C-alpha cells in the first residue's frame, strides 16, 4: 500500500508564478523536496542606469497578486535614499491603502485558493439545506434560513450537470479522496462561502481604488508622499468607510468562524509543515525611520526561541547562488548584488532555480502571517495577543500546535482580524488629523548625484525590501529581495534546505496521483512566484 | 470540462505578474461569478483550477482537442532569447506550447500589454528576448486580438468575448490589432483636466497649490496626450482613475512604452 519513489507536481496551481515541485517520498511519507521556480524576467537588470523616480512603475509589475505592495516599497527606498520626511497623512493614506490590500489578499487566498484541499464541492449536493443552515447559525451572528442554502445547491447542481465542470475538472475530490473529511452539511457551506467571497473580493478591492488610483495596480505614490489630494474630501472617506466596514463584517461573521469549522475538523494538520526560524518587518509606522514604530515590530527568531527575539540588522541578509540558475558561487549583500542568468538545467551542476537564496546569518527563514503573528504575541501585542488566545480557545489546541500548516493557516486568519480593527483606528486618526488643519500631501526634495537607500515592507507574505544605488543621479544598481525569495527559493551553499523544502518533509501522502497533502503545505505559503524571481 | 452549451475557454499564462487575471476577478456586471458558471466554460486557469500536475495537464489536452473547439486568451510576453528556454511549464518551453496550442484556436486574444506588445520584461535590454505573442508566432499564422492595458480595463476583455461570441468574427481593429470601440480615443480627449490643459493651467509640482486646485499635470509627465484607451469613461473599480487620484497617465497600452514613455516625469 505505502508508496515509493518519486512525485513531481509541474505545475503547482492555485498560486502566482510558475513552479515545478519534485519531492521523493517513502513508504508514504516525503522524505526529499525541490522547488524549482521556471520563469525568468530580469528585472533588476533592466533598471539599471534608468531615472530612480520610475523604479516604482517597473518594479510593481513584478507582481499583480500583492499589486500595492512593491510600489510602496520602492518609494519608502528612494524617499529615504533622498532623506525626505513625507508629511503624515502622506504616511496614514499609504497606511490605510496597504491595510485594505492585507484583507483582500488574505481573504481571496482562504477561500480561491487554499479551501479546495480541504472542500470538497461534489459532497454539498447531498447535503440537506435545513441541517446546514442550523450548523451555519450557530457558529455566527449572521444567521442563514434552509432556503438561502438551497438557492446556492441548485445552482451547483445545474453546473455540474452540464458535463462542463469547467474550474474543478480534474479535482482530486471527484469520486472521493482518503483525504477530505468534511461531511456534507459543512461542504455546502464552505461553497457558499466561496461564492460570496468572489463577490466581496470586489468591494474590497474597491477600498484601494478610492485612495490609490485602480486596483490592480495603483498610481498615487511618488517621492516625497502622495498625489490624490481627494483623499481629504469627507466623501471619499465616507466611501472608504463605507467598503471596510462591510469588508470587515465578512472577515468576523464568515471568515474567521469557517476557518475555525475547517481547522478542527482537521485538527490532525497540526503535525505536518513546520519550520524553525522566522523574521518579519514590522510593519504600519508612525515615523518613516523608525521600524520600532510601527504597529507590528521588526524581529527575529531562530529555532523556535520566542523568549530570545533578536533584533533585525539589515547587513545580515545576503543572497547565494549556487544552486540558482546564475552565474558563480557567491553571496552577495543586496547593495553589492549582481543579476547574472546562466541556464544550466534542472539539476544541472546541482542548480535548479531561477531564485537566489537569501540567507539571515546563513539560515533559512519562514516569513509572513506566522512569523508576523507569533513575534508581535511574544512581544505582547495586545490585539495580537487577545484573539489567538481566543482562537487557540475554540480549537482547544495549545501554543505549540501553531508550527504547522494549520498554524500557518490560523495566522493569516488572525491577522487578518486584528489589521481590519486596525483601519478603523488609523482611519479616526486620519480624520482627526484633517480636521486639525494638516491637509498637506507631499513634501518637497531633491536628486542627489551619489546616494544609497532602503526601503521595507512587510507585505502580506512577509518581509519586502528594495535597495538602490544611486551614481551619478541615475540607477546604477537595484535589487529586490521579496517574500517568497525567503520561504520558497532554494538550497544555499552550505546546502540548508529552504523553508519549505523543509517543511515538505514528513508530509504523508495516501494517493501519489492525487498528492493533495504537498498542495496543501505548499498553499499554506500562500507562494508568488514572479514575486520571487522577478 | 467541454462539451456544448458552454463557449469553452482556454487561459494561458506565459511572462507575466498574474495583474491582468485579477483584473478579470473584478468583473462588474456580470460578475466573475455569472461568468463562470452562467456565460462561458473556463476550463483551463492555473490560477483557480483545482487540478494540478499531471491532471491539469490532462485537462489542458482534454479541452485543446475538444470536438467543439475553444477560444484561448493568452496572458504575457513569450521568452524567446537561447530557444525559450527562459520560461517553461511542465518541463516545456513557452515558446512551444504556444507554437503547438494558439494555431488551434478559433480565437486567440492577448489580453494586456505583455502579450499584445512584449511588456514590462521586453524592455531594454530584453534579457530573455521575449515578445508579444504576434511577433512570437507570425510564422504560424497567429493573429491575435489585443486589447493593450497594464492591466487593462476588465470590462475591454468582457465586451470583446461577447461581442465575438455573438458574431463569430472580430469588431474591427487598428493598427496595431485593437478594438476601435475601446481604443479609438486618447484618454487626453477624454479628460476632466482638459479645459486646464487648454488654457497652459499645468501644475509645476504635486505639493504645489495648482495641483491642489486640480490643474492639468502634463508638465509632471502626462502621456495621455499619446495613448489610447477608456481609462476616464469607464475608470476602475466603478470608482477612480489615474489622473482622478492625481498621477499622470503613463501610457501603459501602448507598444515600448517603457522605454518609449520614459523619464515618466518629463515632457
Ligand atoms: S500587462 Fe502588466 S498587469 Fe498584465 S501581466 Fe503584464 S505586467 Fe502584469
Ligand atoms: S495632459 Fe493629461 S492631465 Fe492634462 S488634460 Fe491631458 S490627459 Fe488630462
Ligand atoms: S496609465 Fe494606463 S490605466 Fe489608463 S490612465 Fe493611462 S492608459
Ligand atoms: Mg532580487
Amino acid at each position: 500500500s505505502s508508496y515509493s519513489g518519486p512525485i513531481v507536481v509541474d505545475p503547482v496551481t492555485r498560486i502566482e508564478g510558475h513552479l515545478r515541485i519534485e519531492v521523493e517520498v517513502e513508504n508514504g511519507k516525503v522524505k526529499n523536496a525541490y522547488s524549482s521556480s521556471t520563469l525568468f524576467r530580469g528585472l533588476e537588470i533592466i533598471l539599471k542606469g534608468r531615472d530612480p523616480r520610475d523604479a516604482q512603475h517597473f518594479t510593481q509589475r513584478t507582481c499583480g497578486v500583492c499589486t500595492y505592495t512593491h510600489a510602496l516599497a520602492s518609494t519608502r527606498c528612494v524617499d529615504n535614499a533622498v532623506g525626505v520626511h513625507i508629511p503624515k497623512n502622506a504616511t496614514y493614506i499609504r497606511n490605510l491603502v496597504l491595510g485594505a490590500q492585507y484583507l483582500h489578499d488574505h481573504i481571496v487566498h482562504f477561500y480561491h485558493l487554499h479551501a479546495l484541499d480541504f472542500v470538497d464541492v461534489t459532497a454539498a449536493l447531498k447535503a440537506d439545506p435545513a441541517k446546514a443552515a442550523k450548523v451555519a447559525s450557530s457558529i455566527s451572528p449572521r444567521k442563514t434560513t434552509a432556503a438561502d442554502l438551497k438557492a446556492v445547491q441548485d445552482k451547483l447542481k445545474t453546473f455540474v450537470e452540464t458535463g462542463q465542470l469547467g474550474p474543478f475538472t480534474n479535482a482530486y475530490f471527484l469520486g472521493g479522496h482518503p483525504a477530505y473529511y468534511l461531511d456534507p452539511e459543512t461542504n455546502l457551506i464552505a461553497t457558499a462561502h466561496y461564492l460570496e467571497a468572489l463577490r466581496l473580493q470586489v468591494k474590497a478591492a474597491r477600498a484601494m481604488a478610492v485612495f490609490g488610483a485602480k486596483n490592480p495596480h495603483t498610481q498615487f505614490t511618488v517621492v516625497g508622499g502622495v498625489t490624490c489630494y481627494d483623499a481629504l474630501t469627507p466623501q471619499r472617506i465616507a466611501e472608504f468607510e463605507a467598503l471596510w466596514k462591510e469588508t470587515k463584517a465578512f472577515v468576523d461573521e464568515v471568515y474567521i468562524p469557517d476557518l475555525l469549522v475547517v481547522a478542527a475538523a482537521y485538527k490532525d494538520w497540526t503535525q505536518y509543515g513546520g519550520t524553525d526560524n522566522f523574521i518579519t518587518f514590522g510593519e504600519f509606522p508612525k515615523d518613516e525611520y523608525d521600524l520600532n514604530s510601527r504597529f507590528f515590530k521588526p524581529g527575529v527568531v531562530f529555532k523556535r526561541d520566542f523568549k530570545n527575539i533578536k533584533p533585525f540588522d539589515k547587513m545580515q541578509i545576503e543572497e547565494h547562488v549556487r544552486h540558482s540558475w546564475y552565474e558563480g558561487a557567491e553571496a552577495r549583500h543586496p547593495w553589492k548584488g549582481q543579476t547574472q542568468p546562466k541556464y544550466t538545467d534542472l539539476h544541472g551542476d546541482d542548480r535548479y532555480s531561477w531564485m537566489k537564496a537569501p540567507r539571515y546569518m546563513g539560515e533559512p527563514m519562514e516569513t509572513g502571517p506566522l512569523a508576523q503573528v507569533l513575534i508581535a504575541y511574544s512581544q505582547g501585542h495586545p490585539k495580537v495577543k487577545a484573539v489567538t488566545d481566543a482562537v487557540l480557545a475554540k480549537l482547544g489546541v495549545g501554543p505549540e500546535a501553531l508550527f504547522s500548516t494549520l498554524g500557518r493557516t490560523a495566522a493569516r486568519g488572525i491577522e487578518t482580524a486584528v489589521i481590519a480593527e486596525y483601519v478603523g483606528v488609523m482611519l479616526q486618526e486620519y480624520k482627526d488629523n484633517i480636521a486639525k488643519g494638516d491637509n498637506v500631501i507631499c513634501a518637497p526634495w531633491e536628486m542627489p548625484k551619489q546616494a544609497e537607500g532602503v526601503g521595507f515592507v512587510n507585505a502580506p507574505r512577509g518581509g519586502l525590501s528594495h535597495w538602490i544605488r544611486i551614481e551619478d543621479g541615475k540607477i546604477g544598481n537595484f535589487q529586490l529581495v521579496v517574500p517568497s525569495t525567503w520561504t520558497l527559493g532554494p538550497r544555499c551553499d552550505k546546502n540548508n534546505v529552504s523553508p519549505v523544502e523543509a517543511s515538505l518533509i514528513g508530509t504523508p501522502v495516501a494517493d501519489a496521483k492525487r498528492p493533495v497533502e504537498i498542495l496543501r503545505t505548499v498553499h499554506s505559503f500562500d507562494p508568488c512566484i514572479a514575486c520571487g524571481v522577478h | 470540462l467541454m462539451g456544448p452549451r458552454r463557449p469553452s475557454v482556454v487561459y494561458l499564462h506565459n511572462a507575466e505578474c498574474t495583474g491582468c487575471s485579477e483584473s478579470v476577478l473584478r468583473a462588474f456586471e456580470p460578475y466573475i461569478d455569472t461568468l463562470i458558471l452562467d456565460t462561458l466554460s473556463l476550463d483551463y486557469h492555473e490560477t483557480i483550477m483545482a487540478a494540478a500536475g499531471d491532471a491539469a495537464e490532462a485537462a489542458l489536452e482534454q479541452a485543446v482537442n475538444s470536438p467543439h473547439g475553444f477560444i484561448a486568451v493568452v496572458e504575457g510576453g513569450i521568452p524567446t532569447a537561447a530557444n525559450g528556454i527562459y520560461g517553461k511549464v511542465a518541463n516545456h518551453t513557452m515558446l512551444d506550447i504556444c507554437s503547438r496550442i494558439l494555431p488551434k484556436a478559433q480565437a486567440v486574444i492577448a489580453y494586456g500589454t505583455c502579450a499584445t506588445f512584449g511588456g514590462v520584461q521586453a524592455a531594454k535590454p530584453n534579457p530573455t528576448g521575449a515578445k508579444g505573442v504576434n511577433d512570437a508566432l507570425k510564422h504560424l499564422g497567429v493573429k491575435a486580438i489585443n486589447i493593450a492595458g497594464c492591466p487593462p480595463n476588465p470590462y475591454n476583455l468582457v465586451g470583446t468575448i461577447v461581442y465575438y461570441l455573438k458574431n463569430k468574427a472580430a469588431p474591427e481593429l487598428d493598427s496595431l490589432n485593437r478594438p476601435t470601440m475601446f481604443f479609438g480615443q486618447t484618454v487626453h480627449e477624454q479628460c476632466p483636466r482638459l479645459p486646464h490643459f487648454d488654457a497652459g493651467e499645468f501644475a509645476p509640482s504635486f505639493e504645489s497649490e495648482e495641483a491642489r486646485k486640480g490643474w492639468c499635470l502634463y508638465e509632471l509627465g502626462c502621456k495621455g496626450p499619446v495613448t489610447m484607451n477608456n481609462c476616464p469613461k469607464i475608470k476602475f473599480n466603478q470608482t477612480n482613475w489615474p489622473v482622478d487620484a492625481g498621477h499622470p497617465c503613463i501610457g501603459c497600452s501602448e507598444p515600448d512604452f517603457w522605454d518609449a514613455m520614459t523619464p515618466f516625469y518629463q515632457n
